[PDB]
């Protein structure tokens, strides 16, 4: 038994996906006048999460179909609810960021975990958090903020920050009280999260627009496909790693693939960025991977 | 499976003295920083009657004086102003791995001596061997079709538990997978009941069925229990005996 493939996977299933999605929602459809912006953020994140759920439905009736899941449906649809707004919010905030910004903004989820505890939950964190958490504020406001009001790009990203806050608070208090496995709760949460989007797509009208404008420009669908296949497996493989390696290995596995997304997003694409910047770049990942290892 | 080892047999106490009662697990029992662990008390000729969930979650209604602590494979529980009341065998469960196991039971004694649910067992009382047993458990006050799970227990001669199999309300089952070759659970909701059938029963199988209710909150809590039926398998006719 070897596990490079735990990395190897992971790193390569989650880089593509990455690049996918830069080259979706912030690609140059149109030319000129005719040119035209993916501001079609529900449809992509539905067909992701149709994705998922397909995927997470063959897993569980191929592996370890003897479990039986004691979570009531209400606490996946209120999951889910949080999932899909924090989902659908931060792909919606890339409409104004970049991509090196969304990422990042994205990563710094312990602010608001650990927000959310202190504040709810009262867990005390002596040495896991208020250290190495200081830190990736301080890349936050060396890299978002410079020396020389907010949009509402980096307001969206605050607001996906929260809610995915939230979701992480449901999803360990459900698995703390009922026990649920990570392939049940992915399964469930994408299906229900499926569900409103599509009751969400169709209500809105936006289905009609988004048809229209893949027939103008047909590419796109091949994309978006493939996207929403390197969203599953990718995440299929984090699953095995889990109950492989552990927590910490995933962690630092993460942390190790947003950083060379964010190396191929600035150099590939020719995204621009300055010194200084990258100085909160590593600041954060360095922040992230200390609080990774220690809590 | 998971074998739990209650380390007092039989404890000696006075009244108002601390008594804490030991249980340890064969495997870690905890799951995210939740130690599923259960504690029941049974007074002699009655069902358990559930005291703590989680290891630490006294459940309400039970006094205050019980109280429960420890994690990983070792855990206990305390009653500090014990009285005549908790007077009585207590059992650990896990309820980690699918067959939930009970602990051999330590039994407490003392120097110098409409509105709820209700299950109804029934069934034959003696039994020849190799022959195939239906009990059926009749629920009454509320309907099977509801958020509960309903579970099929036996207690064999010794106060050693051992869960059966359980159904739930839509229609899941789990089996005991020792037994799981050898019982099937049914359940009809017309007449709100539900059944456990034995094939090819053996003397082993002598024991007191009960049908309890149950809800998972940090493991399985069996909160409600029926009255318990006697199932006694022999190859001879109890007459005037
Ligand atoms: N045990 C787990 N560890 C990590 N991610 C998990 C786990 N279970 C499910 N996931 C999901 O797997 C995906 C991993 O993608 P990613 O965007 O890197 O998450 P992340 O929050 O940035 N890193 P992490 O804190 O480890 O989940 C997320 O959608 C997670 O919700």
């Amino acid at each position: 038994l070897r596990l490079p493939l735990c990395f190897l996977g992971v790193f390569v299933c989650y880089f593509y996906y990455g690049i996918l999605q830069e080259k979706i929602t912030r690609g140059k459809y149109g030319e000129g006048a005719k040119q035209e912006t993916f501001t079609f953020a529900l449809t992509l994140v539905f067909i992701q999460c149709v994705i998922n759920a397909v995927f997470a439905k063959i897993l569980i009736q191929f592996f370890d179909t003897a479990r039986v899941d004691h979570t009531r449906s209400w606490l996946y649809a209120a999951c889910s609810i949080s999932y899909l707004g924090a989902m659908v919010s931060s792909n919606s905030a890339l409409q104004f960021v970049n991509y090196p910004t969304f990422v990042l903004g994205k990563s710094c989820k312990p602010i608001p975990v650990m927000l959310l505890g202190v504040t709810l939950l009262k867990k005390k964190y002596p040495l896991a958090k208020y250290l190495c958490v200081l830190l990736i504020v301080a890349g936050v406001a060396l890299f978002m903020y410079k020396p020389k009001t907010v949009g509402y790009g980096e307001l969206l990203l605050l607001l996906s920050l929260t809610l995915d806050g939230l979701t992480g608070v449901s999803q360990d208090h459900m698995r703390a009280h009922y026990q649920t496995g990570s392939n049940h709760m992915m399964l469930n949460i994408n299906l229900w999260s499926t569900l409103l989007l599509g009751m969400g797509i169709l209500f809105t009208g936006e289905l009609w627009e988004f048809l229209s404008f893949a027939e103008r420009y047909p590419a796109i669908i091949y994309n978006i496909l493939l996207f929403g296949l390197t969203s599953a497996l990718g995440q299929s493989f984090i699953f095995m790693t889990v109950v492989y390696f552990g927590p910490l290995t995933c962690s630092i596995i993460t942390t190790t693939r947003k950083f060379f997304t964010i190396l191929a997003s600035v150099i590939l694409f020719a995204n621009p960025i300055s010194p200084m910047q990258w100085v909160g770049t590593v600041l954060v990942f360095l922040g992230l991977g200390l609080d990774a290892k220690f809590g | 499976d998971i074998v739990m080892t209650q380390s007092p047999a039989s404890l000696t106490v006075s009244l108002g003295q601390s008594v804490t009662i030991s249980c340890r697990a064969s495997e870690n029992v905890e799951y995210y920083g939740t130690s599923l662990m259960q504690w029941y008390q049974q007074k002699p000729g009655q069902p358990p009657k559930f005291l703590i969930y989680g290891a630490s979650n006294i459940e309400s209604g039970v006094p205050a004086r019980f109280s429960g602590s420890g994690s990983g494979t070792d855990f206990s529980l305390n009653i500090h102003p014990v009285e005549e009341d908790d007077i009585a065998m207590y059992f650990c469960q896990q309820s980690r791995k699918v067959p939930y196991t009970f602990g051999s039971g330590t039994k407490l004694e003392i120097k110098g001596s409409s509105g709820e649910v209700q299950l109804q067992e029934s069934g034959p009382g003696l039994v020849k061997p190799s022959q195939s047993l239906s009990l059926t458990c009749s629920v009454t006050g509320y309907s099977i079709t509801s958020d509960y799970y309903w579970n099929w227990i036996r207690q064999f001669p010794g106060n050693k538990l051992e869960w059966m199999a359980y159904i739930r309300y839509d229609g899941t089952s789990d089996y005991n997978p020792s037994l799981k070759n050898r019982i099937s659970i049914t359940r009809d909701t017309s007449k709100n009941q539900f059944f456990l059938k034995l094939n090819s029963v053996a003397t082993e199988d002598t024991a007191t069925y009960y049908c309890a209710r149950a809800y998972y909150y940090d493991g399985i809590n069996f909160d409600y229990w029926g009255q318990g039926t006697t199932l006694t398998v022999s190859s001879e006719n109890l007459y005037f005996q």
